[PDB]
Parts: structure tokens; sequence; C-alpha cells
RNA sequence: CGCGGGGUGGAGCAGCCUGGUAGCUCGUCGGGCUCAUAACCCGAAGGUCGUCGGUUCAAAUCCGGCCCCCGCAACCA
RNA sequence: CUGGUGUUGGCUCUUGGUCGCGCCUGCGUAGGAUAGGUGGGAGCCUGUGAACCCCCGCCUCCGGGUGGGGGGGAGGCGCCG
């Protein structure tokens, strides 16, 4: 309903799928998208091309929502991530700025044995 | 804008909540017919029935005492002495048995299409798939069937009309023109209101007549009183 | 070809229309060195293009090898015990070899008597764009630009 | 038994409602393709729209009788 | 255990399913577009601003329908095809 031109776009890029949310200046979802939202399923979600599409789809579904300029914040790794940022730009939006806010424990919870190879 | 300047001025002489019997409607529709041409008097209404079943789907015919004023070109698909029977009474096209061979590529709408009881085996495949829901169906309940085909054509050229119920549940049919005085319009609109009362389906519950509107081609309508 | 980059074999200009492309198409039309009945056929085709369409056969032939050249395709290439079908634009040389070869193959799946009328009727359809040979061009690109997920392995 | 929803290729199902549109998908099958198969893609055999009558110049449709499944709450001398 | 009522009173906020209307929308395909349906219609919409250029509310099966303000001056829509 409400329509505000200034925004904030989130890129949660993992390994098995890159996902992005677009919030308002307060950080409240206006709409979101992802490698799954698009036609893709399975592994080919983690792929970059998927990331792009997700980003694009997110953009448009954010555009016709009264959007014009967003503040991008990525989190995670995986191919998709990169493409995702570049995608938001050359897509019709206004990438006001990009930040790299990946969560990192100053050594907290012990990771699964997969992530603990870093013995 | 949304409306017009020749249309909206007509929205000053009629109150929707003020029920104008067919006399304050037939006197006020004489001040709604402002057109280069001579309008009509579209008579509409919403009946108390169910248009999705076949016990209350009203239909039939009814001759209005003064007529319409707009000439209808009636034709025929006779069989026997009913070829010269529709040509002595007055018909544009008549008994040619199967003149369906001309109208199978083109045609710029005349007005009517009648027939008789014995040409029912192939008067369904030749021109049964064209005029279909184009209200020209030789429906016997519509009044376009019978050996008395030239007798049913001297009343549809001199008054009589057809009111059919559609999918939604209402009943339309014109009852005159706009140049017809307060006597020719009001009396006529009374011979069509019996056609909805007398043809009133059986399984229809409640006050059959929920409404009965009467306006003018390009003009505003009046929620006219039911019986008067 | 494990050392040098193979080596592009050079054709011999067509004796009637000049173009090397021409003779190449014939080389495919051919079977068992029967370069004569091979050649023969190609032309007879043109004689139909000439009578069926007041268009110069060459002008038609060229435009039929074009409307068929596949701009991209899928090729297998494993990376981690998985056979993805990666897509990548195709060499301008192979881009010809395919079209040529297919125009030929297709022209033999039609219910036509003499071979002549086959290569002819076909070509005329490759130009218009509606052919069985033109077909693969479409069904070979529908493939890629579909698996465009694995694009990122463009070796 | 009173109420009401619809039977459609081998199966289901949008179309009905708001008249004239055999449409969606898998099996089937010829073929393109690939190491192999699925996916992808062209072409096709398969629908009396349960049935029977009328309304219809035309009815899968509106529809009266109706075969049968589903849903339904009650009741059970 | 539980719904309705009685003992049972004050003060604002929120929001349905009905029914009072004021009002707003619709598209398979072929087709210039986005044609719910029947009846009427050969005629009306503009000097209370029309073809179009700019901006926003709204709706979306995203092609585009819709309606007001503000540039601008006289052009639209349909029968028929």
């Amino acid at each position: 309903k409400r329509q505000v031109a200034s925004g904030r776009a989130y890129i949660h890029a993992s390994y098995n799928n890159t996902i992005v949310t677009i919030t308002d200046p307060d950080g409240n979802p206006i709409t979101w998208s992802s490698g799954g939202v698009i036609g893709y399923k399975g592994s080919r979600k983690g792929t970059p091309y998927a990331a792009q599409l997700a980003a694009l789809d997110a953009a448009k579904k954010a555009m016709a929502y009264g959007m014009q300029s967003v503040d991008v914040i990525v989190r995670g790794t995986g191919a998709g991530r990169e493409q995702a940022i570049r995608a938001l730009q050359a897509s019709g939006l206004q990438v006001k700025s990009i930040v790299d806010d990946t969560p990192v424990p100053h050594n907290g919870c012990r990771p699964k044995k997969k992530f603990r190879k870093a013995s | 804008p949304k409306h017009g300047k020749r249309y909206r001025a007509l929205l000053e002489k009629v109150d929707p909540n003020k029920i104008y019997t067919i006399d304050e409607a037939a006197h006020l529709v004489k001040e709604l017919a402002t057109a280069k041409f001579d309008e009509t008097v579209e008579v509409h209404a919403k009946l108390g029935i169910d248009p999705r079943r076949s016990d209350q789907n009203v239909r039939g015919t009814v001759s209005l005492p003064h007529g319409l004023g707009k000439q209808v070109r009636v034709l025929a698909i006779a069989k026997g002495e009913k070829i010269k029977e529709a040509e002595e009474a007055g018909a544009d096209y008549v008994g040619g048995e199967e003149i369906i061979q001309k109208i199978l590529d083109g045609w710029m709408d005349f007005d009517a299409v009648v027939a008789t009881p014995d040409v029912m085996g192939a008067v369904g495949s030749k021109m049964g798939r064209i005029l279909g829901p184009r209200g020209l169906l030789p429906n016997p309940k519509a009044g376009t069937v019978g050996f008395n085909i030239g007798e049913i054509i001297r009343e549809i050229k001199a008054g009589r009309i057809e009111f059919r119920n559609d999918k939604t549940g209402a009943i339309h049919a014109p009852v005159g023109k706009a140049s017809f005085p307060p006597e020719k319009l009001a009396d006529n609109i009374r011979a069509f209101i019996r056609a909805l009362e007398a043809h009133k389906p059986e399984g229809a519950k409640g006050t059959f007549l929920r409404s009965v509107y009467v306006t003018t081609t390009m003009g505003p309508s009046v929620r006219i009183n039911p019986h008067s | 070809a494990r050392r040098r980059r193979a080596e592009v074999r050079q054709l011999q200009p067509d004796l009637v229309y000049g173009d090397v492309l021409v003779t190449a198409f014939i080389n495919k039309i051919m079977r068992d060195g029967k370069k004569n009945l091979a050649a023969r056929i190609f032309y007879d085709a043109c004689k139909i293009i000439q009578e069926k369409t007041g268009q110069e056969p060459l002008k038609v032939f060229k435009q039929a090898v074009e409307n068929v050249k596949p701009r991209m395709e899928v090729r297998s290439r494993r990376v981690g015990g998985a056979n993805y079908q990666v897509p990548m634009e195709v060499s301008p040389r192979r881009q010809q070899s395919l079209a040529l070869r297919w125009l030929v193959q297709a022209a033999n799946q039609r219910p036509e008597r003499r071979a002549a009328v086959r290569i002819a009727h076909e070509l005329m359809d490759a130009a218009e764009g509606k052919g069985g040979a033109v077909k693969k061009k479409e069904d070979v690109e529908r493939m890629a630009e579909a698996n465009r997920a694995y694009a990122h392995y463009r070796w």
C-alpha cells in the first residue's frame, strides 16, 4: 500500500541460494525475492545467474511499489552474492551505497562438524 | 470528464428516490429526448427470480397498443402457400425454401428471420450456428415459428415486440419512441407490464417486480412506479 | 589434435557460382565421392528455386544457411562428478558446419521422390524460416538460454 | 429419504457460471538430442463433454426426466 | 468444560459478515486494445478545454483499462469495414 521512494535492499547470499529483501528506511519488508521465487529449485539456485534474476525480480517488485533509491547491504558469500549487487545497479534502481555486513561471531557457538573443519 | 454537458443537464429534472409513476415518467421522458434524431424509451427492470434455472426464466411476446415507430424488415423461409402468404401480408424476403445459400459469407443485418414447422431438420445446421445468440433465433417461444408465418409478421411490423430474460435476471424491450406524446408512451408502457405479470413464471417467489425502469436512449432513467 | 591447433582445411571455389561455401554444402550432399551426382543434385535444386521462385538461387541458398546458423549451443563439461550442459556461443566456423550439415540431413527426412526437390524445397523453407533444418537451430538455442544457469563455466 | 456439486482422451481437469472456444498435464508414439536417461522441442492416434428429451436457426453449456459417485445433517419403526 | 443471558458499570481504539446507497472494476484465442451479459442506440464528447507532451491515485491474468490536475488549442468515438 504505502509508497516511499527511499529504501534499503538486503542481499542474503548463501551457498544453496542467494536471496534479497527490500525494506523501507526503518528496515520493514516491502517485498523480497530469491533464487527459489524465480523458476529455479535445488542447486541451480546457488548459481549467480539465479542471483541476478532474484535481484532483478526484487527490484521490479520493489519499483512498482514506489521505489527509486535503495541502500544495499550484502551478507554471506556464494557466487550469486556478487552478481546480485551488480544486478541491483544496472536494473533501474539507485544504489545509494553498498555495505558488507556479514555476521561473524567473535568466537561464539561451536559450528557443525561441516563448518568446524576450521578445527 | 466522466460525463457530459448535454447528458448531465438531464440529471436535474429527475430524482431517483422520487418514484415517478409511468405518468410522471412519460411526461418527464419528453424532456430527456434531446437528440439530432428521434430517440426511444428504453424500458428496463430487475425481476424477482433466478436466471440460472428454467422455471423462472421469463420470455415470450406482447403487442404494445401504439407500437414503436421504428420499422423492422421481416423475412422468411416458408414452405408451400406460406411463400405468397408472407408476401401478401407484407414481407421483404420470403418463401425461397432455402435462401440460406446467399447468407454464408457477408450480410449486413436486416432485422428478422422466421420459418415454419417442417423445415426443422436442416434449419438448424445451415443458419443455426450464425444468428444464434444474435437474438434472431426462430424460437417458437420467441414467436417466429408456425404455418401462420405471414400472420405473425403483420403484428411485428405493426407494434408487437420481444422481451427476453438474459443470464443475469432482468427484462428489456422498447415501448415506443421519444416523439410519442404523454398518451402514446404511458398507455403503451402498460401493455408490456402485463406481459411480465401474466408471463410471470410459476416457481418465482416474493414480489416478482423488484423494479421497472423507463428512460430515453441517450438520457437518464427514472425508478418509475410499478402499477398505475 | 593434441599439439597444433588442427588446421582449417581449404575448399575449392564452386565452379558455377564461385563461392567456396557452395562446394562445401555439396561435400555434404555427397556420399562415396559421388561428387558428380552430388554436385548435380545441388544445382537441379536451383532450377526449382528459379521456377518456383523468381529469386536467384544463390541469394536464396545463402539466406537459408544464415537463418539456420545456431548462434549458441550446449556442450557437456563436468567439474565435480556432475554433467551440466553448459552453453556458450559457437565458433563462426562450426556455426557454418552445423547449419550446412543440418540443411542436408533435414532435406532427407521429407517425403519427396527425387533428391533434387528435397534439398530445394528445404532450402526455400530455411530462408522463409519455417523448416525442419531451421528447427534444430531453434531447439538447440532453446537448450542453451535455458541452461543459462551454468553459463559461468564458459571455458 | 429431503437438501446440492458434477461426471470430459488411458486418468484427471479449465471451459459451464457470463451460449457456440477438444484447452492443461503425464502415459502412448515417430523423431531431434545426449555416453545414458530425465528435462527440453516439433508432429500425432485418443473426448458421443454420463445419458435422454426439449428448449436452441446452434446446447458440453440453458434444460425437464434421469444412471452414478461425492458431500450432507437427521432419523431408525 | 462451554456459548447466551442476569448480578454488570464507565472511557477511547480497532474491525469484519450482512444488509442503506453514495460511488468505483472486468481481457483466453483471432483482433488496431483489456469485448462479463442482455435490451436500446445512429448517433453523442468537446470554448464548463478534445490529438498529444508531463505528473500522480488506483488496478493488474503487467499488453495496458481507468479517472483528476497541469501544458496546448480544435480535434474525438462509434454505425458501416
